[PDB]
Parts: C-alpha cells; structure tokens; sequence
C-alpha cells in the first residue's frame, strides 16, 4: 500500500483489520472519541496491564519513557483548560507531578470527579492536530499508530 | 504680536482654556419615567423574594408619582403574584399601585434648579439627585458630553427620578462669558428646531428658582501653570458666578415680578479663608 | 504621603503554582430555558407548519454573532474565531505546523490568545459604521452632476480607419468641417459654435453612515469558487452562503429531503428584492467604459435567476418557484405563501427568505427621497457613529440603511416528525395587507388590523386557540420601527388595536424588541432577521435591551400595555415565553403579520413514545450540525462541496 | 467606446470661486490652476494622461417589435394629463387595464364593497421588472440635470404601481402580493390569487402583469441574442409583419412585445350573489421549477 494516497483510503478497513491483529495497532477514529475515552484508549495502550518485562525506566513507574509521561499529562492539562467554563484565564489546575500523576487509573478518576461531562462531550476539531504533533516528536517512538 | 502679547500677559493655552463649547442643538432631555417604572415593575418579579425585605421602604416609594398605566400594571403584577403563591410580592405591588396612584406634587414642584459641575461622585450630583428624587425640573452643565458621561446621567435618573421631575443636561465651558450669555439665552427664551416641512417643539420656557455654582475649575498639573491659574481659578469662582447670578436673575424679570431668584454660595483652614474672601465680593 | 507610600508600593504578588491556560470550549449542545407547561393538544401534525432551519447574513454576519451581540455586547470565543475566519484574519495552514495562521504577518497563534488579540479588530470591522468601499474601483464615476461648456476649438485625435472616422462623422456633417489626415489614415472633425461636450465631473457626498457586511467578507472561505463570486452576482452569492448556512446548521442535506419525499414537493419562493442594483449599473457602467462585460448579464440579471441559480445548482427541487417584490416586506410575503402553500398541500418544503443591497445609486436616491438620516444633522446634534438608528426615541430623524437578509426553511410536521428537525418554532398565523385609498402619500397605513375583526371569532385569535395559546399568552412584541418620526407611533396605535380587539386583559405587559437600533433597515430581507430574533428569543427565553434608545419619546405614552426595555431581562424559570408577535410595514401599500408559537406546541402535538424518540433525534442533529461548522472552522472538508 | 487624451486649453463659464474651487478639488496634483477676475472663477488646465469622455452614441437600427398602437392617449379614457405625466407610464397602462376590466363585466368597486367587506379583496398584480424606461429615465435626468421629482426613487418600485391602483381606485385593505419571474408573473400571480381563493383569505382576487422593452432592453436581449435578428431575416426574405414563426422551419429567434393586462377572479358564491359574467373555471392553477 505505502507511498500511495489513493491506495491508503482504498484498502483503509483491510488495514486497520491487520493493526488490530499485531501489536502495535490503530485508535479508532480520534476525531469521534469522547475524552474520557481518549485518555482511557491511551492508557489501555501504553499501559495495559502493568505487564511489561522490558527496559522500564525505573521501579514502581510503570512509564516505559519520560517521553510517555509528559505526554500524558499534557493530554491531561489540555482536557483540563478545554472542559473547563472560561475561555480566557489562568485557572488552578490539578495533577502537581506527583503519584497521582504515576497511577494513570487514579488521574483520570480525579479528572472525571470533577467534570462529569468528560464522559459525554466529544474532543473538540483541533485538538486532532494536536495530537498528531504530539505524538511526532523526538523521543522513544510510541507504542501505536 | 497680538498673540505673544495675549502669550505674555495672560497664557499661552489661553484660547483653549477659554474656548466656547455650548451650542444648543446637543441639549439632552431626560424626562422619560413611566416606561422606567414599566422596567423596574418587571424586574422587582426577576428579583428573588429573599432580597425585598431590605429594601422593603425604598422600593415601595420608588414608585410613587408613576401614571395610571403603572398602577394597573402593578395591581396584574399583584393578581398574577397572588395567583403564584408569593406573598412578599404580593403586597409589595399592592403598595406601589396605592403610591402610584397619588396625584399631589412633591417638595420641590416647580423648582427649575440650575446646577453647575456635576460629576461622579459629588456633593453637585447628589443635590441633583435628591432635587430629582423630589420632583425638580434640574438643568445641569457639564464640560464635555460623551458616551459615559451620557450613561452615567441616564442612571442617575433613571435611579433617583419620582413624579414629574425632567433632568436637562448641557455642554457649556463655566469660564466664557459667551457661554454664559448663551446658556442663559437658552433657558430664557424657547428652542424650537424646524426641520424641512415642518416644525419640531422642545423646550418651553422657564424661569429658574435655585442655582448650585459648585463648578470645579480645573484638574491640570502637568504644566507648571500656578501664576496663570492663580488668577483664572479665580475668575472661575468669582465673575463666572456672578455674571451668572445676574443673566438668570434678568431673563424672568419682566414677566414675573415679585418672582425672586435664590443662590446658595459653598465655601470650602486657608481654603476657608479664600471661600471667604469669595464670599465678599 | 508617608502612609500612602507605604503599603501602595510594597503591595506583594501571589501566583498560583498551578496556573493552567484557558482554552475554547468543544462544541457543546444548546442550552434553552426550562419550557412552559400546557396540556396535550388534539391537533395533528398534519396541520402544522413549522420552521425547521434558518440562517441570515448581516451586518454582524451569521445569526449566532449577531444574537450574541445583541444579548451580551460581546463576543464569546466561538464568535470571534467565527467573524476573525471569515473576514480573513486568519487562515489554517498546516505545511510549518498545523494550526491557524496570521495573515498579514503568519504566525502560530494561541487558541487561549484569541479574544485578546482580535476582539477589537473584528469589533471595529463589525457593525453599523462609515460606508467604507468594497469595490476596488474608482468612487468617481457615479454622481449627478451639472455641465454644459461650448467648444469652438481644435480636436485633437487617435489613429482611427476611415470607416470609423466616417461613422463617427455621421451625425457631424452639418455642424463641422472634415479634414482628411494621410499619415493617421483618418479624417479629423472639427465642430463648430453651439457644439457641446460632456465634461463629466464626478462630486463626493462623504461620510455615509450604514449597515454593511463585515468588511474583507470573502465568501470563497465557504467553499464557493472564485470564478462562481466572479462571473455570479454577489446577492445570489450571498444566498448561496445563506442557504448553505440553513442548511448546515439544522443537520440536513436537500439529499435526505430527497429521500423522504419526491421533488416535486420541495419548493423555493426566495423573492429577492429588488434585483442587482449594483449589477444593473456595473452593467451600464461596463457599457459606457468598453469594460468587457458578459453577453448574457443582461439575461441572467433577472431577481428570479438568483433562486434560480439556487436551484440549478444547489437543491435540484422541481417544485412551485415564486419569487414576490414589495421591496421592503419581500421576506414576509415570501413567507406567508410558502405557509399557504403547504397549507394547500402543494409542498411540504418550503425555502424562503430574501436578500437586499444598498448601491451608489440607492443611497444617493434616498438622500433625495430625505427619510433617511442625514449624516450632517445627526453629528450636529451629537450623535457618535453607532447609534443612528434609534427607535422610539425623542431624537430620531431617520432610517439607517443595511445590505443582507437571508432563508428560513419552512416544513409540515409530518416531515418534521418522520424525519426528526430541529423544530425552531410554530407559524400560527401568516397574512400580508394592503391599506386603501390613501392619495397623499405622508398618510400612513393602519390596516393591518383585518387580523382582528370579531374579537374571539378572528382568524388569528382561532388560530392561537387552535394552538392553546389564549389572549394574554402573547407576550413579545418584535416591532417594525425603523427609527422615523412618522412610523414609531402609529405602529403602537396598531398593535393596541390589535390588543384590545382580541381582548386583552387590562395592563398585561408586552416586551416592545426592536433590533433595527442593532442592524438597521434591510429593506426587504428585514424579516428573516425579526424571524430569527423571535425565535432565538424563544429558545433562550432573554429579551435583548434598545441600546440607542435615551429618552421614550412623549406621545407614546398613552399606550397601555408596552415595556420599552433598556437591559438583558434574563427570564428563565421565572417568566416563561409562549408567543410572539412580528409586524413589516413595507414600502407602498403593504403590511404584514406572523405569529410564532414556541416549539413545545410541537412537543404536544404528538404521542408521548414519538416525543421522547423525536427529541433525541433532533438533539443530535443540532449538535452535528454545530461540530461539523467546528470541523469546516478547524480542518477542512469545506462546506458547499460540488459534484 | 471613447478614450482620448487632451494636453490642451480648457476654455470656461462663469462660476463661483467656490464652485471652482470645488471643481478643482480632484484637480489639484495633475494640473495648473489660474484665476480670471472677469469672469469671477478659476481656470483648470490639465497636463498629459488626461482624458475627457466624448461620448458619441451609436445608432442600431431598425428593430421590429410589438409596440402599443402608435399615439395611444391614454388621457381620453379619462386619466388626467398630470396622472399621466407624473405615474409611470406602466402604472398608467395598469390603471386602463383594470378600468377597462370592470367597465367590461360591468363593475363598480363600489358594489363589491356593499356585499362583501372590504379585506376580503385582494390585489396581486406583480408587474414584470418594474419601471426599465422609469429607471433609464431617473438616471438620464440625474446626468443630464432635468429637473426629475424627488421622490421617484421611492415610488419607482414594482408594488408602487398597484399600490397606486389601490390607494386610487380600488380601496381594498386585502393581501397584496407582488411576484417577479419575468416571463410568468401573470402565471404566477393568478396561481396565487385562486389559492387565496382556496384559502378563505380573499373572494376577489385583481391579478395581472404588465411588462415594457426598452432601448436598454433591446440591447440587452440583442447583446444575448435570443431574439430575432433583423438583418439575419432579411437575408431570409421574410416581411415585416411575419417575424413571430412559432412551429416553423426557418425560427431564429423571439419577438418583444411591450403590455400584458389584468383578469379578475372571484369566488363562485361571489358570482352567484351578484350575478357575474363567468368567462371561465378554473380548475387547476400550478407553478414549477426545474
């Protein structure tokens, strides 16, 4: 398929079928996924179980890169800054880079306590981008496509 | 030479200290009360019962010189109130009907006040406001005439206003003396604008009855300006006035004799030594 | 001073650790106000008619701006990315880093940077203002002016053949003398006395005060091409956009009304109107200069050839075209025959609507009629440059002039239901009017009130019964008032006529709105923009303030029922809004009334299972519809796509 | 089309200094400026790129058509000579249509306004385009400097000419609706003037349509060429009175027309009660698009 555009949006279900089945696979459609569910889908990827038996950057942080934990607070602090009632202010935040922010299940628990509609509201147009260029940069390459 | 003469002897920003700003086609009526009375009957309802209580007094004598229509519309206020189950509310609009309805005219009826240098947060405005919250017609002057200004004075009314009171607010520099001559020109004689086929009645005629000199002079410093304006302060309080004094006292002479004007002088230690030397003269 | 130095200056400053920017909220569903309650109605939904979409263009742009700034005098942050991308401030790119892109000078800019750099910007380009030129030509060469000079003299020529030379000749032989020149291959003319020549100077009335659209309003950022804006009119333009907006923004495509019905129920009676001004005269003006002009301009110029443009390009409906002019109610009569259409039973989709422009031409004839305001006259009595147009007010001299209009989309509730619409509002009761013999001309009309004859046994009265909503349950007035001295008052006589001819209770309250003090009078498209109002007004339940309004003017107040309103009255749980009333005084003999009802009449027509299930669906159409206009502003996959 | 430049002596009249001051204004950078004291004025004289429209207006002739009878006075219907000169003459034409109408089914208003009131008749006379040759007329005296009404901007448009019909002759308070398709206004009007009828809203509808070619008209239409060509059926040998074909082999084109008319339709209650010519029923009145 590769190196041909016209070629990729034909034979797209087909590929998407191959990812799912190896391990390194596809989201679904990122600009239909609800926010909670954004966070979750990450978690699910990079996480997963807990499970892993390869080259962690240390004991007790089940992050397999510096790199993987930022990006997850910065999926963290834009969900904050974008659910939140106001558009123009410096607003206190949570997550102050702490354990919380190394147990993944409970910083999104705290996310979702706070802004009930995290579950319903579905991620805004630009934050798509957002994430792509999120995840091109310069560090361990990332555990999906 | 006529300049650096003018330059050397009085200023050199004489003439834009002593520029002509009145002209008569940017008077502002304000004696709309009626349709105020209709906005704040609706917004007494949006107001919760919790926060009548406090205004209990004030908010049942707002509404006394209002017109017949305000009084039937308090009373389907009151029905509708009765019908809701609000019984603050209830009675408060029972109130404002049997206020609204009294016909007699207040402390001051009739009392055309001029009053002179008004501004946000001042002893002018609040004799404004209570000449209005008695039923004056109040002519006041102001410098200049802008969009805040113009907001600040359509609350002030629409906040302190009761039976007939009508507030005339005009631009006129307090320190020419062809503003003065107009200025009192304008209260004495009618404006009367026609436009092409027709013919357009604005102001009646009045004779006044009170005057308020409280006209503050100048808020500058930026100049190194105190010989000059040791002297036009000066002028300011002292021929400002009187010259004042004099054209209101004669444009109702003729027509109402036995019909006597009425100043009150403010002075405001040294400070009440110079109010004093203002005085005598 | 000793005391004051002191704790001014050592005044300490505490920041938060945290301290997280603020960002644009996703697009989220609206929020209405909580309904009103009445009971089941036995009407069916085959004997509705309701408003389904609707959108308008104006001198705010798009109605969701200019509802925000009629309300809250100020933009949120959806509004002005809204206005800042359609005016051309910004740009998305995505070659150096995607994101919105600067225009002038192309940088990434911040989505929490938005308000704070281009709320002034867009708010000095928005609004009624100084006429400012959009026409990249010369402004002198469209002016009445008086010359008459007489030449005696030499005429100095151009190489021409000896055939044009004669042609020109043709109508000089008996004033002149010809003169053969070999070395230019002509003849020259030379004319005598009494021979006169045009000398046209062109004068300058400046400083006209107007409605425009915001300026730098590039209709291509849409989707429409740039040889469609070049060779089409800009007033079919503008309904294209107007219809694409409609349609996008209450979730459809004609596609899926295609699916539902045949197309020969969808109609399209959009009467525009008055018909290119501006491309009448940039026709005559292209014909006196040599300007190439299209040879078929003067067969596709037509008012009816702009919703035919609609037609053969966008909705493809087969249905009953009808395109009316009345040229200051051209919206309303539209209306009402796209209502007694489906009431007929000849169409269930109606699109109808209408557009305006003011030209050179327009604005220099109603300076001659002097009804507008005059320029000269306000700023001599001091008025700034926004607030004109003033409605029931004591200074008011005068109707400003603004260009837009729009489409609202009618339907019968058998659609309304089959297919799940957003449903905006109820259309109770439409009706236009002439006034009778009237032969000096300053008398003005009064006979709207046919409306009303009998009391409970008038048609609009059964009409609003039929609906269950009775006399008093009337309760916004959305009034014509253009901000003259002569239709302000007897506007008032109109409607407490029509108040007490249908019986209401004494010193019930009416909420006078009137946005031309807002917008300014569109001329025929002005009753999309009541229409749009009423119905937004309906939904959220504020009643927007009369900003240009100082002093109620005297005469005025022998009405007993008015509240001419002055701030945001936000009425939510407290007061709630059942009906409203609109009214368009046109130009030349003709009147106009609409009733609307508030959608929950629709919301008890039907059977308590199909209302839950119909409330889901229209929910989600409304927020698809928002986030696929959050998409196009974003993104990409333009709106307006072409097969 | 004209372009010329003249680098040369501008010969004057007597104006004001103002007036030639404020002729001057857009002068000023591409010109010399001298002052006569015997003529009172100043004296422009403009340098090299200047260019003076001389309008020489061409002549196109002989264009067949449909005009109204030649001489058609329509003052001796009974119209006033300052009716006449004042109203367009489309509105002028709609006013001896409808009286025409009504003294031919043997009418008064005046009768239908004792048995039936007076909102439940209409008028739905949408006139074509609305003025071509009153809107040509406008712009040529605003050039030329006659001396046009002030108000004919304002009583220019379309629904103005039943608007006169009705604030004239007919009085009626009832629906007026105005529609513009240009080559089916009458069509269309009538459609909506019998589902009014359908309605209840009227039981007299006035409907109609007129139309007008005008020299900007037939240049237009001859620039689009649709129509037919004169010198086109000349070469063909065809008379003068034979241009219109419509089903024959050797068409190349329409030919315009200036006219139209009024019908008036009622409710057959209406006619039983009062006893009216029926000319016809209708029985189905449609509109479409494509």
């Amino acid at each position: 398929v590769a190196g041909d555009a016209e070629a990729v949006a034909e034979r797209r279900d087909e590929i998407i079928a191959a990812m799912a089945k190896t391990a390194k696979p596809y989201f679904g459609d990122v600009a239909d996924m609800t926010y909670l569910q954004w966070l979750r889908r990450y978690v699910e990827l990079a996480i997963g179980e807990g499970n892993s038996t390869a080259d962690t950057a240390s004991v007790g942080s089940p992050w397999l890169a510096d790199t993987w934990r930022d990006r997850f607070e910065q999926m963290l602090q834009r969900a904050e800054a974008r659910l939140h009632p106001q558009d123009f202010g410096p607003i206190q935040t949570l997550f102050t880079d702490a354990g919380l922010l190394d147990n993944p299940q409970q910083a999104i628990a705290a996310l979702l306590a706070r802004y009930p509609d995290a579950e319903t509201v579905q991620l805004h147009p630009a934050d798509v981008p957002f994430f792509v260029t999120l995840c091109k940069t310069l560090g361990k390459p990332v555990n999906f496509v | 030479e006529l300049i650096d003469l003018v330059t050397a002897e009085l200023g050199a920003d004489w003439p834009r200290l002593v520029a002509p700003v009145f002209d008569p086609k940017k008077a502002v009526v304000f004696d709309d009360r009626w349709a105020s009375a209709r906005e704040d009957l609706v917004k007494l309802w949006l107001t919760d019962e919790g926060d009548i209580d406090a205004d209990w007094p004030r908010l049942a004598e707002r509404f006394e010189g209002a017109g017949h229509v305000v009084a039937t519309q308090a009373t389907w206020w009151q029905g509708k109130s009765l019908a809701a189950g609000r019984q603050i509310h209830a009675s408060l609009y029972g109130r404002i009907a049997a206020g609204a309805e009294n016909p007699e005219p207040g402390r001051y009826g009739g009392e055309v006040a001029v009053v002179t240098g008004a501004s946000k947060g001042s002893i002018a405005a609040s004799v404004v406001a209570r000449l209005l919250d008695g039923g004056a017609t109040v002519i006041a002057t102001t410098s200049k005439l802008d969009e805040e200004r113009l907001a600040f004075y359509r609350t002030l009314y629409r906040d302190h206003a009761r039976y007939g009171a009508a507030l005339w607010l005009v631009a006129a520099n307090m320190a020419s003396y062809s503003d003065v001559d107009a200025l009192v020109e304008w209260i004495g004689t009618e404006q009367t604008e026609s436009l092409g086929p027709q013919s357009i009645h604005i102001k009646d005629a009045q004779t006044p009855t009170l005057l308020f000199p409280f006209a503050a002079p100048r808020v500058v410093g930026d100049l190194s300006e105190a010989g000059s304006r040791a002297e036009m302060e000066m002028k300011v309080l002292l021929w400002a006035v009187q010259r004042l004094i004099g054209g209101l006292s004669t444009i109702g002479a003729e027509r109402d004799i036995a019909s006597r004007l009425h100043v009150v002088l403010p002075g405001s230690d040294g400070a009440y030594g110079e109010a004093k030397s203002a005085l005598d003269a | 001073r000793e005391q004051m130095s002191a704790a001014a200056a050592v005044d300490e400053d505490a920041e938060a650790p945290g301290a997280i920017a603020a960002l644009p909220s996703p697009p989220r569903g609206f929020t209405p106000a909580p309904p009103p309650q009445w009971d089941d109605l036995d009407v069916d939904p085959a004997d509705l008619v309701v408003i389904v979409g609707g959108a308008e263009i104006g001198p705010y742009g798009s109605s969701r701006t200019r509802f925000e700034m009629e309300v809250e005098n100020e933009l949120s942050a959806a509004g002005v990315l809204e206005l800042a991308w359609t005016t051309g401030l910004i740009r998305w790119e995505d070659d150096p880093q995607p994101g919105w892109y600067d225009t002038e000078s192309g940088e990434m800019v911040d989505e929490s940077e938005l308000v704070q750099r281009y709320h002034d910007a867009v708010v000095q380009r928005v609004g009624i203002r100084e006429f400012v030129d959009d026409g990249a030509i010369d402004p002198d060469h469209a002016s009445p002016l008086l010359v008459s000079v007489f030449l005696e003299k030499d005429f100095a020529f151009v190489v021409s053949s000896e055939a044009d030379a004669r042609a020109f000749v043709e109508f000089d032989p008996e004033h002149t003398v010809i003169r053969p020149v070999p070395d230019s291959t002509d003849w020259q003319v030379i004319r005598k006395a009494g021979t006169e020549i045009r000398v046209p100077r062109k004068t300058k009335l400046s400083r006209v005060v107007g409605g425009q659209i915001p300026t730098g309003f590039d209709p291509t950022v849409w989707g429409i091409s740039a040889d469609m804006a070049g060779s089409i009119d800009r007033l079919a333009v503008w309904n294209m956009v107007a219809t694409v907006d409609a349609f996008l923004s209450s979730g459809f495509s004609p596609a899926e009304v295609m699916r539902y019905v045949h197309p020969s129920l969808v109609a399209n009676t959009q009467g525009t109107g008055m018909g290119g001004g501006t491309s009448m005269q940039t026709m005559y003006h292209g014909n006196l200069l040599g300007r190439n002009k299209p040879n078929d301009i003067f067969q596709e110029v037509l008012p009816n050839i702009i919703a035919a443009h609609v037609v053969q390009s966008y909705v493809g409906s087969y249905g009953a075209m009808i395109h009316p002019v009345a040229a200051c109610a051209t919206a309303a009569v539209s209306v009402e025959e796209g209502v007694d259409k489906i009431r007929l039973g000849k169409a269930q989709l109606v699109v109808a609507g209408g557009l305006d422009d003011l030209t050179l031409e327009g604005i220099i004839g109603f300076g001659d009629m002097a009804a507008t305001a005059d320029t000269s006259m306000m700023c001599g009595r001091g008025i700034h440059d926004s607030k004109f147009s003033r409605p029931n007010d004591r200074r008011r001299l005068g109707f400003v002039e603004a260009q837009g209009g729009g489409t609202i989309l009618l339907a019968r509730g058998d659609l309304a239901l089959r297919m799940g619409l957003p449903v905006l509002a109820v259309v109770a009761f439409a009706q236009s009017f002439g006034d009778g013999v009237h032969t000096s001309i300053p008398a003005p009309g009064l006979g709207a009130l046919g409306a009303g004859r009998g009391g409970k046994d008038s048609p609009l009265a059964r009409a609003l019964a039929k609906l269950g909503v009775a006399a008093d349950d009337v309760a916004v007035i959305s009034k014509h008032d253009t901000s003259t001295l002569a239709n302000d008052p007897n506007e008032t006589e109109l409607h407490e006529r029509l108040a007490d001819a249908l019986g209401r209770s004494e010193g019930a309250p009416l909420f006078v709105v009137s946005q031309k003090s807002l917008t300014g009078h569109a001329k025929g498209g002005a009753a999309v923009f009541q229409m749009m109002g009423l119905c937004q007004i309906l939904r959220d339940g504020v009643i927007p303030p009369n900003r240009s309004l100082d002093c109620v003017d005297d005469e005025l107040a022998g009405s007993a029922h008015f509240v001419w309103v002055r701030d945001t009255l936000r009425l939510g749980g407290k007061f709630p809004l059942k009906a409203g009333m609109l009214t368009s005084l046109g130009f030349g003999h003709v009147s106009g009334l609409v009733a609307l009802v508030h959608p929950q009449a629709f919301i008890a027509s039907l059977d308590p299972a199909q209302r839950a299930d119909y409330q889901r669906r229209a929910d989600a159409r409304l927020l698809a519809g928002q986030r696929r206009l959050a998409s196009a502003i974003a993104g990409g996959a333009p709106m307006y796509q072409r097969p």
